[PDB]
């Protein structure tokens, strides 16, 4: 996760420099401009990055596979402690 | 039923169709079902271990 | 909502209050409350617990059980006639009001799934209002009616716990 | 210290080489410190191979139980996952390099070899262990190193293990687990036998003024591409392959536990097929961890970008 | 003989050629994995007494 | 464009009145122009307003803040356009629709542009994409345009508040995401810590 | 919640005087380890609690919990015969005849007594299961009158009736697998309902229950089968699989505490 964390933290810092610029061109301290504001305006509008009916099912299909995969692993782990519990119990409380 | 031909009869107008099997529907349903019965056996085992450990079985006296 | 709480206080009351046979109004509300949940097995069993003493004492209770005999058959037109048959003011009415509306919803809902096509006269029995009133309603909802033949067509947090668990 | 480490001492190596402690124990070493140089050169050379294997050499020294890797240099040699002792072809190039190196003022002896396993994890294969085992007799000191240059870009964490293996007919201890980066369908078996034969060593670093920073600053822009790894398709082939093989192991487990190992007044001792479920649970973890790690690359995008919409 | 891939629709005169493939390889490996876990649980729990 | 803008401002600043009136008709015709910020802000153009050439800025306004439906609406009051000027406004309507919805269906596009058919409409978006002022792709399956990218022209200085709000929503949730991941990494770590603790603790007592 | 002998007796009071509702939170919870220290418990109590708890759940038509409750009354160790062991077995055969198309499996940790003594003791029931496998209701019906006196003395009457309705449900449901569309007249002859009107009535009961996915065409006089509750790409299915994982992780945790407990105890 470290890359993923630091990546968010870069987007925090990227939003911050654009945002304070747009305000500065309104407020004063930076003058009014067209070339940079038209582009920042356009940058906002693109979000959210897909919403189509076509994307939704393919996105879930992969999420659903990795949901079964994970389920079949957590059972295998549990089976192991069950085989270990049953081994130790039979020796002690019974005669096996 | 008994055999492997995955097909359905439309007996209305007499056409033999056309069942597509889905490798996904059969694995997912099985994984979920198999998960219910795995847990139930584990619960069933705790209850088996519970009477054995504190040493009771059925007795006529 | 209100009804669910009303079963809870009444359920408590059956065991706690009496010497083993409780008074006639309490049994009536309780029976009526089981029909709203459509937990018909416990309803039926309720009536079988009921001695002959309450059946002579109270006739209202015996009407509430009659709707329920039909619910077991699942024959709609029959349900409606029995709702009209008996009323008992205060003690039966707020829960009764709910029973009537719970079976109509159950009926419309049932039909919507059950039939891709149904006769309009059969449908009239299910909702329990006549043909003129029904054909007028279906159109607004957006179901198709065919006329001439008169048929009606219905229409990160989880993932970290799991990774933490497998690595251990 | 910070500067004491930088100077090399010829005498400290002469004492060590006479003394020869490693003959007693080959599990002797425990820490590594690898130069910033050694690491960057090793990743870039590995990456230049592509998805094709390459070998290089490392210059270093040892001090107690620490190994120190001062510098590294590449070799143009082919035989990583085929030829046993591929390094021999390289010898002439090494003899050149050490001679060229001594005269400018780098006198430090060869510490070991590095190679890379691209797109299948950081572990030693059958070729690799067999080449190391000759080197621990003849070459000393000689240590194996593995790095993956594709896997690393996704995770952001450098997988670098410097290892050493045990000589033949040596009983391993209970030292099992390590980092989980999936193997392909036929490579699974090979890991399974070899892992207990070696151990990985922990790594430290130091830093100053020309290479690091073009990369550090570039990541400030670059960060978007690492989150669009999107593994589930890229290495789709891995899941189907491991899961069909994991099924064959569960069949082995049903028989093993079912019939039992035939024994008459003898009890199992260390084996790579001893207590099949206990082994097997871990194989499920290396496949599961990678799969959910795939999900986590997807989950981040979905929450960060898509929830903003247009307000 | 499988030198043409698909099946026929004779009540419309078409060939429903097969290119209806997707993956499959993941989904069948999970099924083989899923069947061994049932047999394995049955086996382990049955060892007790 | 690039180059042509750097020439036109200087030329506008250079002259007055009668030539400036002419320059508006030329900027709109001239290819590769899909921006109309810079010339409007100059003082020189501004003089013609409130007179008998006011209509030229009022049209320029209509291109800048508005679109093809805003034009037609006052088609009488403003002087004529040629084919290049109309086609440029029609592409410039797509960017605007793209500001509201990422995907815009054909029936919306079709109305607004007042176009005769789908194929004539689909030709205009392919021409835009070759010049690379808009980037985006047609979906004839769901009947949408799914835009990859679009760029402004859009001065829209009253409406700008919306852009600041969205930039702001983009901000506040970021921290909400970071406190997020920080939590999980510590929770993974907490589990491994306890797990190591309990095993080492249990093992010792076997010895007795 | 630890299970002890007052649990059995709670079910008994509810059984005599029908009001099953208070007992349900005790039943709906599964557990490990009984209440001990100072006696107060034995294997009969264990068996009677589960026998009755099965009896109650079948009544509610919670066939899932009933099966499970019934099983625990068979898996109990015994070296002696008891009246509860016959009843527990007999009720098990009837329930498995509803849930399954034949009797459902028993583990190999079942008691010796259930094989050796109980099987010739439960002959009639083995004949119920055998006739049910032929898949013919007319014969099953005739058998129930032959075997009648047993059913009454053992007092699992009324349950035996359910096994007959469940065969008719199975007979309708197997047709679904085979057909897309089938007529009601055709269904009626083959299932032996003998009235298309009843064919329509029988699926409609099942629609409300959700044992079948189907639609009725009364213009054509057909039934159309659907069969598509899940496509498996729903987020609904993701959440369901995610809920099932939380259960597994807790189940494992019970096992860890219990494996560890034996680790403290010295091995033999």
């Amino acid at each position: 996760l470290i890359a993923q964390h630091s990546a968010i933290k870069m987007l925090h810092s990227r939003v911050k420099l654009i945002l304070e610029y747009v305000k500065a061109s309104e407020a004063g301290e930076v003058p009014f401009n067209h070339e940079i504001l038209r582009e920042a305006y356009a940058l906002c509008h693109c979000l959210p990055v897909l919403s189509t009916d076509k994307f939704k099912t393919d996105f879930y299909d992969q999420c659903n596979d990795v949901g079964l995969m994970a389920y079949l692993g957590t059972i295998t782990k549990t089976c192991n402690t069950m085989n270990q519990f049953v081994n130790k119990f039979n020796v002690l409380y019974d005669r096996q | 039923l008994e055999g492997l031909i995955s097909a359905r009869v439309d007996s209305h107008s007499k056409i033999l169709y056309a069942r597509d099997v889905d490798q996904r529907s059969t694995t997912f349903e099985k994984s979920l079902l198999m998960g219910k019965e795995f847990q139930r056996r584990a619960k069933a085992m705790m209850l088996r271990a519970a009477v054995l450990r504190n040493q009771i079985h059925v007795k006529s006296p | 909502f209100s009804f669910k709480k009303l079963l809870d206080q009444c359920e408590n009351q059956e065991l706690e209050a009496p010497g083993g046979i409780a008074t006639p109004p309490v049994y009536g509300q309780l029976l009526a409350l089981y029909l709203l949940h459509n937990d018909m097995n416990n309803a039926r069993y309720l009536w079988k617990r009921i001695p002959p003493a309450i059946k002579s004492a109270n006739s209202e209770l015996g009407g509430i059980w009659s709707v329920g005999q039909r619910i077991w058959q699942r024959d709609f037109p029959g349900i409606y006639t029995t709702i009209n048959a008996h009323q008992w003011s205060e003690t039966v009415q707020p829960i009764m009001e709910a029973l009537r509306d719970a079976t109509r919803r159950r009926a419309f809902a049932l039909v919507s799934q059950a039939y891709t096509s149904i006769i309009a006269d059969d449908f009239a029995a299910f909702v329990g209002l006549p043909v003129e009133e029904a054909v007028k309603g279906i159109l607004e909802q957006g179901w198709q009616a065919d006329s001439t033949t008169r048929m009606v067509l219905p229409r990160l947090a989880r993932l970290t716990d799991y990774v933490a668990f497998l690595e251990n | 210290s910070i500067d004491e480490i930088y100077k090399y001492d010829k005498k400290q190596q002469q004492e060590i080489l006479a003394a020869k402690p490693w003959t007693k124990d080959h599990h002797y070493f425990k820490y590594c410190k690898i130069s910033a140089l050694a690491l960057l050169k090793m990743v870039m050379h590995a990456r230049s191979g592509g998805n094709l294997e390459v070998m290089g050499l490392m210059l270093g020294k040892v001090d107690g139980e620490t190994m120190i890797i001062m510098d590294s240099f590449a070799l143009p040699v082919e035989g990583t996952e085929t030829r046993v002792n591929a390094q021999a072809a390289a010898y002439e190039y090494m003899a050149a390099y050490i001679e060229n190196a001594k005269q400018v003022g780098r006198l430090e002896n060869a510490i070991g070899w590095y190679h890379s396993h691209p797109g299948y994890g950081c572990w030693l294969s059958g070729i690799d262990v067999s080449t190391q085992m000759l080197n621990q007799q003849f070459q000393e000191p000689f240590v194996a190193v593995v790095i993956d240059p594709t896997r690393t870009i996704s995770a952001g964490k450098v997988n670098l293990g410097a290892f050493r293996t045990y000589p033949k007919g040596y009983k391993p201890p209970d030292e099992g687990p390590s980092e989980y980066q999936t193997i392909p369908l036929n490579k699974i078996e090979d890991f399974g036998v070899h892992c207990k034969q070696y151990y990985a060593l922990e790594v430290s670093y130091f830093k100053s003024s020309l290479d690091r920073k073009l990369l550090e600053l570039l990541w400030n822009k670059y960060w978007v591409n690492t989150l669009s790894s999107s593994s589930l398709l890229t290495n789709a082939d891995y899941t189907t392959g491991q899961v069909f093989d994991l099924s064959e192991k569960l069949e082995q487990s049903e028989a093993q536990l079912g019939r039992g190992s035939f024994m008459l007044g003898l009890e199992t001792h260390d084996r790579k097929s001893e207590d099949k479920l206990a082994k097997a649970t871990r194989d499920s973890c290396k496949t599961t961890i990678e799969a959910i790690h795939g999900l986590m690359s997807q989950v981040i995008k979905d929450k960060l970008f898509n929830q903003i919409n247009i307000s | 003989d499988n030198t043409i891939h698909g099946r026929i629709d004779q009540v419309n005169q078409l060939l429903e050629l097969d290119h209806q493939k997707r993956g499959g390889a993941r989904y069948t490996a999970l099924d083989k994995w899923t069947n061994q876990l049932n047999s394995l649980n049955q086996a382990v729990v049955s060892k007790l007494a | 464009s690039s180059n042509l803008l750097e020439q036109f401002i200087l030329l506008a600043k250079g002259t007055s009145g009668s030539a400036l009136t002419a320059l508006i008709s030329q900027v709109l015709e001239a290819p590769g122009v899909y921006v109309f910020g810079e010339l409007l802000e100059l003082a020189n153009v501004q003089e013609l307003a409130e007179g008998a050439n006011a209509a030229y800025l009022q049209l320029l306004n209509l291109f800048a803040y508005g679109t093809y439906p805003d034009y037609i609406a006052n088609k009488e009051s403003l002087p004529e356009l040629s084919t290049a000027q109309q086609n440029k406004l029609k592409h410039l309507t797509i960017v605007s629709l793209a500001s509201r919805m990422k995907c815009i269906p054909y029936s919306v596009l079709l109305k607004d542009l007042e176009m005769r058919n789908l194929r004539e409409l689909e030709d205009l978006i392919i021409e835009a994409v070759y010049t690379d002022i808009i980037q985006g792709k047609l979906d004839q399956r769901n009947q949408l345009l799914e835009v990859d990218f679009c760029i402004g022209r859009d001065i829209r200085k009253k409406d700008i508040n919306n852009i600041v709000k969205t930039l702001h929503e983009w901000c506040d949730g970021c921290e909400a995401v970071l406190l997020g991941i920080e939590q999980q990494v510590l929770r993974a770590n907490q589990y491994k810590e306890n797990h190591n603790r309990t095993q080492q603790q249990v093992e010792a007592e076997v010895t007795n | 919640n630890q299970l002890t002998s007052i649990h059995a007796d709670l079910c008994q009071l509810c059984l005599l005087a029908k009001c099953f509702k208070p007992a349900l939170p005790y039943l709906d919870v599964d557990m490990m380890d009984i209440c001990k220290e100072n006696g107060a418990y034995d294997a009969k109590h264990f068996l009677c609690y589960y026998y009755y708890g099965g009896m109650i759940y079948t009544g509610l038509k919670n066939f899932e919990r009933a099966l499970y409750f019934y099983e625990q009354a068979i898996t109990t160790p015994a070296m002696a015969v008891s009246h509860i062991m016959l009843e527990s077995y007999k009720k098990y055969i009837l329930v498995s005849l509803i849930l399954l198309g034949k009797v459902q499996q028993l583990p190999k940790y079942t008691s010796q007594i259930v094989g050796r003594f109980i099987k010739p003791l439960s002959n009639a029931y083995h004949e119920l299961a055998q006739v049910y496998s032929t898949n013919n209701p007319s014969e099953l019906r005739n058998l129930v009158n032959k075997h009648s006196e047993t059913f009454t003395r053992d007092n699992n009457m009324g349950l035996v009736k359910q096994c007959l309705s469940s065969l008719y449900k199975k007979n309708i449901q197997r047709l679904t697998k085979t057909f897309l569309t089938l007529s009601l007249q055709d269904m009626a002859s083959r299932v032996q309902l003998s009235g298309p009107q009843e064919a329509e009535k029988y699926v409609l009961h099942m629609i409300e229950d959700g044992e079948i996915f189907a639609s009725i065409n009364q213009k054509d006089g057909m039934v159309s089968f659907h069969d598509n509750p899940e496509k498996y790409n729903n987020p609904a299915m993701l959440h369901n699989i995610d809920q099932e994982m939380l259960k597994c992780i807790e189940l494992d945790e019970r096992l860890k505490a219990m494996d560890q407990e034996i680790t403290v105890n010295p091995q033999f």
